[PDB]
């Protein structure tokens, strides 16, 4: 993942 | 939902005078109101637009006037020729609601009315009813006052009330009152008597009679 | 009563806010296990554009003076190995600067008068070597914790504040904190990624929004407005630059509501005041960036100043589609030639990368870069899943039931095609809450991330329901609708408890622990100025820790990465490798750190691998041997023979690759 | 030149269904919106309905809306304006009237300009039948010597116009004839009474002439005094 | 429950001028109509001028066409009439009439004392 995610 | 009230309802002027007419808006009409004059029997036709423009082909005297919201309309020299209703018109919203509509009449001297009594015919025996009449002519302004009584008896809502237009030869009016009576109302007391009242005398007009 | 009912409407915000904090501080430390973790372990917590926001606040309460710390990030050379770059307002890094400019004095007052602020202790961790954890406000990660949630917190009274105002009952508030309550999954993130640039600014941008409504609601006006305006704008738009779009659906909203006569001439003059003030001070706070000029919020600004000025020149108007019709002409035009008239124009930088995503959504735009955005789920279309989670707590048929009602109301209440020019038509804060909702909802859906903006105001148009006006008045008697509205909170609570038991009852993960090796080795085996290069999210966290100067980070908005990173993602084409090596020594490279999956075909989904990426981007090089080929073979035969100008130097257990640039 | 005509109008029984046209000479339709007027007996000028045919937009009054209907051709430069279950006080006359189109409102309507002529229609319970003639003589105890007044009373006559001839027009001082009164049967009613000079009311038996065309009833009547 | 009252009289002479003045007390008159009227040996009870509510019109006698002005003040509820070249045939009582009906009926109840005016 190149940017954070919802999670 | 929007109200054209038009306070002078009838106005009475000599001929030359300068004669106005207010209109007063219950929105903000901007400059969305019209003058139409119609005469007795024919179709209105258009005097004034926007409230500050005049109509091709009208004559430049009537002169129309804004403040605000209330709206006026003018005629600095009075001739025969304008003589007959005016309405007020709003078109700035869907519902057009128009003014309530003056009547300008001629101002002259007052006429003390002829009063006369009519009782009912040798046919109204035989009709199934009668009919009696009780009629004045040359009166001025309309306001007057026919009363019918029997022994001091008020009636409301059997009269016919009937009231022409401005005469042509010395300018007055005519009135008519109708009672209707059926059979077995016919015998009874046998006074029958109808009262006028006219600004023109000090103390009403009665006739009395016996059927 | 008239007294009472605000002390309590007041009093029970600040307490659901209190809530909200203490449920997101129980949420965050379930997820991380902050409570058991040494400091360089929570670095690594801090995964690829979080890493890159906490250096800096690291560096500044390290710096040996604050300002001198200011001074070194706004001179930065080591993000960017080549130039320099301003990084406080090219990264947004103003919370970092204030947060450190508390936590120096504090720290340094607490340690004269002797207050025990953090304590230590020993955790042994297993067969790796036993750390120390510190825990309490002292600690420099706590304290930053505590920072983003307190912020975080108002979120939840600003929603009370809007649901109380939108239906005149504390019944509507209530409606509208338990549907946020139920729905906390999918209308934030800030419980598992604090230091985002959204957990400081969304809280702003919700607050500007209700007191927008209140000086809508009751037609406010004076310079008071006007600072309690700028005084949540302001520090929206210092934090988080994507707050200039959202401040762009707040204009064209209360455009719509300006255009349809329900708000006044004084108080859209005040609005359009602060809102000219507040970019003045925010262009100026960072340092004349060109970015924020020629975005779609200072050209909607200009138009809608112009179009409030010139609306008395049209108060003869009657026809109401005429007025509006001529209105958003006036105001589409003016946005669009002031954006294309600057940006095409003069060449004004700017940031389209939103444009460039939805082109791509619909055309066949390709592109290396809306490719890298695209396949990642949180700048793709929203899930179904989603859908079916709001509709099954009942949010979603809420709020269209509201809208319903509303759109009945004011079609029976309002005269479509004529206007009057001096009449206020009332109720213009919830038509301008109804707008905001449908612009957030249209975002939301294209763009999924943007639902941050979706829920709240499916929350706040729920409370609807609770306005009397709306629902019949005095026909529905007051015991019923009293009856009524607890069963609508019973019904909500039916079906919003299991959601928020299973949130509770989700426990994460912590152990990463072949990151902690690489690093330990780059620390030990490189010098201090090594310079390194490698995926962005690897990079933010060598940065992070370890202190060694990148090539390339995660933080994509601004000008100049993209070369970068299309230059150093190379190494993943069918470029010859002396190229490739070129290429590297050009930039100044030492070494590259790359993982071995990232190698793996997925033949699920092609041309989102880094090896399909390529044959769009570069098609003539298509039938040669990948180079992930041979990073594969090297990494196995572990004899480097074949990749003769390259060199493996680290590999454990053929998960992270370091390759030496000779 | 331009002008407006309308056609329809008429007799009617409450409750049926009217269908009248409003035809233009000169300017060509879509251009302009037109409106219809009414106008009841001795009451003021209400505006009905309104259409402009340059895209199809038609409105009514609020206390008409649901009756009316108004359908415009662009071939033949007319509009056609549809009633139905009319009531009791809806007989009155019908202009059609022109102003600007709504499309082009753009600081409102423009005053009605060129106004038709319109059209009288009338709803009645009652048929058509000719009238009763009365003598209507003076009192012997009501002004005896002085002035004097005779006249004859028609009564049950059916629709209005009917006409009053006085002894073949030999006598036009001191005419006065009231407008139509109705009763609320449906039925109307009039009288005409001329004041007779003196001398023992001009020794002369003086003649009524009635006329009313759709019965065709010119019977003569007799009035002799008391 | 009204009343009115009346000033002025004395001898005149033939060819002057006279304003007589005429005020109700205890009772506005702005929704009211006012009239004068006369009364004279051998013809009595004779109708001489109206005026309805402001001024919009005030209707005379054919006889006292232009010879009698009226003039009102509702601020002090007092009625002025001012008449020039006084004819010889003159001799009557004055009086200030108030009617009680606002449908402009004329239904006057209240006389009062009225103002002799009597020639040589």
């Amino acid at each position: 993942g190149s940017w954070a995610k919802w999670s | 939902d929007i109200q054209m009230t038009q306070s002078p309802s009838s106005l009475s002027a000599s001929v030359g005078d300068r004669v106005t007419i207010t209109c007063r808006a219950s929105q903000s009409v901007s400059s969305a109101v019209a003058w139409y004059q119609q005469k007795p029997g024919k179709a209105p036709k258009l005097l004034i637009y926007s409230a500050s423009s005049l109509y091709s082909g009208v004559p430049s005297r009537f002169s129309g006037s804004r403040s605000g919201t209330d709206f006026t309309l003018t005629i600095s020299s009075l001739q025969p020729e304008d003589f007959a209703t005016y309405y007020c018109q709003q078109g700035a919203s869907e519902p057009i609601t128009f003014g309530q509509g003056t009547k300008v009449e001629i101002k002259r001297t007052v006429a003390a009315p002829s009063v006369f009594i009519f009782p009912p015919s040798d046919s109204q025996l035989k009709s199934g009813t009668a009919s009696v009449v009780c009629l004045l002519n040359n009166f001025y302004p309309r306001e007057a006052k026919v009363q019918w009584k029997v022994d001091n008896a008020l009636q409301s809502g059997n009269s016919q009330e009937s009231v022409t237009e401005q005469d042509s030869k010395d300018s007055t009016y005519s009135l008519s009152s109708t009672l209707t009576l059926s059979k077995a109302d016919y015998e009874k007391h046998k006074v029958y008597a109808c009262e006028v009242t006219h600004q023109g005398l000090s103390s009403p007009v009665t006739k009395s009679f016996n059927r | 009563y008239s007294q009472t009912w605000l002390a309590s409407v007041v009093i029970i915000g600040l307490l659901v806010g209190y809530i909200n904090y203490q449920h997101v501080y129980t949420l965050f430390e379930n997820d991380k296990h902050f409570s058991h973790l040494a400091d360089f372990e929570r670095e690594m917590a801090y995964r690829t554009e979080m890493g890159l926001y906490y250096s800096y606040y690291k560096t500044i309460i390290n710096a040996p003076s604050f300002l001198e710390g200011v001074q070194e990030i706004t001179h930065d050379t080591v993000t960017e190995h080549g130039h320099e770059i301003n990084t406080l307002n090219r990264f947004n890094l103003y919370p970092e600067v204030i947060l450190a400019f508390l936590y120096r004095p504090f720290r340094a007052f607490a340690k004269s008068a002797n207050w025990q602020i953090e304590l230590c202790w020993q955790v042994n961790r297993g067969e790796l070597r036993p750390v120390e954890s510190c825990e309490g406000i002292g600690n420099p990660h706590y304290f930053y914790i505590t920072g983003v949630f307190i912020v975080a917190g108002t979120v939840a009274s600003s929603i009370f504040y809007l649901g109380v105002l939108v239906s005149d009952s504390i019944f509507g508030g209530f409606l509208s904190v338990l549907c946020f309550a139920f729905n906390h999954g999918e209308a934030t993130r800030v419980q598992w990624t604090p230091p985002l640039r959204e957990s400081f600014a969304f809280p702003f941008i919700i607050g500007h929004i209700a007191i927008l409504t209140f000086v809508i609601k009751y037609k406010k006006s004076g310079h008071s407005m006007i600072l309690l305006l700028t005084s949540m704008a302001v520090p929206a738009l210092l934090f988080w630059q994507f707050t200039q779009f959202a401040f762009f659906t707040q204009i064209c909203s209360i455009f719509l509501a300006f255009s349809l006569d329900l708000i006044p001439f004084s108080t859209a003059k005040t609005v359009i005041h602060s809102h000219i003030i507040s970019f003045l001070i925010g262009f100026l706070l960072l340092f004349g960036n060109e970015m924020m000029i020629t975005a779609l919020y200072f050209p909607s600004i200009l138009a809608l100043g112009m179009i409030i000025y010139i609306s008395p020149l049209l108060s003869n108007l009657k026809f109401r589609p005429a007025y509006v019709l001529f209105l958003a002409i006036i105001f589409a035009s003016i946005t669009l030639g002031l954006k294309i008239g600057l940006s095409k124009g003069l060449g004004i930088e700017d940031d389209a990368h939103i444009f460039d995503i939805l082109r791509s959504k619909f055309t066949s735009f390709a592109n290396f870069h809306t490719r890298l955005y695209t396949c990642s789920a949180e700048f793709d279309f929203i899930q179904y899943s989603t859908i079916e989670k709001l509709c099954g707590t009942l949010l979603i048929p809420l709020a269209l039931i509201s809208l319903v009602t509303f759109v009945f109301n004011f079609v029976k209440n309002t005269n479509l095609l004529w206007r009057n020019s001096e009449e206020i038509g009332e109720n213009g804060e919830i038509l301008y809450n109804v707008v905001q909702l449908c612009c957030s909802t249209v975002m939301a859906f294209l763009i999924m991330r943007l639902k941050l903006f979706m829920t709240p105001h499916l929350c706040i148009v729920a409370a609807l329901f609770a306005n009397s006006k709306l629902l019949g008045g005095d026909r529905i008697s007051k015991t019923i609708r009293v009856s009524a509205l607890v069963g609508v909170i019973a019904i909500l609570f039916y079906r919003g408890i299991p959601n928020i038991r299973q949130q509770l009852n989700v426990k994460g993960e912590y152990s990463n622990p072949d990151q902690e090796m690489l690093f330990d080795w780059i620390q030990h085996n490189t010098k201090q100025d090594a310079v390194f290069a490698g995926t962005m999210p690897v990079m933010a966290n060598v940065k992070l820790t370890t202190l060694r100067p990148i090539v390339n980070h995660p933080h994509y908005e601004h000008v100049g990465i993209r070369e970068r990173t299309l230059k150093v993602y190379s190494m993943f084409s069918k470029k010859p490798i002396a190229e490739v090596h070129k290429i590297m020594k050009e930039m100044g490279v030492n070494y590259f750190v790359f993982q071995l999956m990232n190698c793996s075909n997925d033949e699920r989904r092609p041309e989102c691998v880094y090896r399909g990426m390529w044959d769009e981007e570069d098609p003539k090089n298509s039938g040669r041997t990948a180079l992930c080929d041979l990073w594969i073979l090297a990494a196995n035969s572990k004899d480097n023979s074949r990749i003769a100008p390259f060199k493996i130097v680290y590999n454990a257990n053929r998960n992270y690759i370091v390759l030496k640039i000779l | 030149e331009v002008q407006l005509v309308e056609s329809g109008g008429g007799l009617v029984q409450p409750g049926g269904s009217l269908r009248l046209s409003c035809a233009a000479s000169g300017f060509n339709i879509s251009s302009s919106s037109i409106h219809w007027v009414r106008q009841a007996p001795g009451k003021g000028l209400e505006w009905v309905a309104s259409i402009s045919s340059s895209y199809g937009y038609t409105s009514y009054a609020d206390s008409v809306k649901g009756r009316f209907t108004i359908s415009a051709d662009t071939s033949k430069n007319t509009a056609y304006l549809q009633m139905n279950s009319l009531r009791a006080e809806d007989t009155a006359v019908y202009y059609c009237a022109r102003s600007s189109s709504v499309y082009w409102s753009w600081w409102g309507y423009s005053a009605f300009d060129y106004w038709g002529q319109g059209t009288l229609v009338t709803v009645s319970s009652a048929s058509t039948k000719g009238p009763s003639v009365f003598p209507l003589a003076p009192s012997s105890k009501s002004t005896s010597g002085g002035t004097a007044a005779l006249g004859c009373l028609v009564k049950d006559y059916f629709p209005e116009p009917v006409t009053v001839s006085w002894n073949s027009g030999a006598l036009t001082s001191g005419v006065h004839t009231f407008p139509a009164v109705l009763q609320s049967s449906g039925l109307y009613s009039l009288s005409s009474v001329v004041t007779v000079p003196s001398s023992s009311l001009g020794t002369q038996t003086y003649i009524c002439n009635v006329n009313h065309k759709p019965s065709n009833t010119k019977v003569d009547k007799k009035v002799e005094p008391k | 429950q009204v009343q009115l009252q009346e000033s002025g009289g004395g001898l005149v002479q033939p060819g002057g001028s006279l304003r007589l003045s005429c005020a109700a007390s205890g009772r506005t008159i702005s929704r009211y109509a006012m009239s004068w009227f006369r009364q004279a040996p051998g013809k009595e009870r004779e109708f001489v001028a109206v005026a309805r509510r402001s001024g919009d019109g005030a209707f005379y006698a054919d006889s006292v066409q232009g010879r009698f002005t009226v003039s009102r003040d509702d601020a002090k509820n007092t009625v002025y009439l001012q008449m020039n070249s006084l004819k010889p045939e003159d001799t009557a009582v004055y009086y200030c009439a108030i009617d009680s009906d606002t449908f402009y009926s004329g239904s006057y109840d209240y006389w009062g004392q009225g103002t002799q005016v009597t020639v040589s």
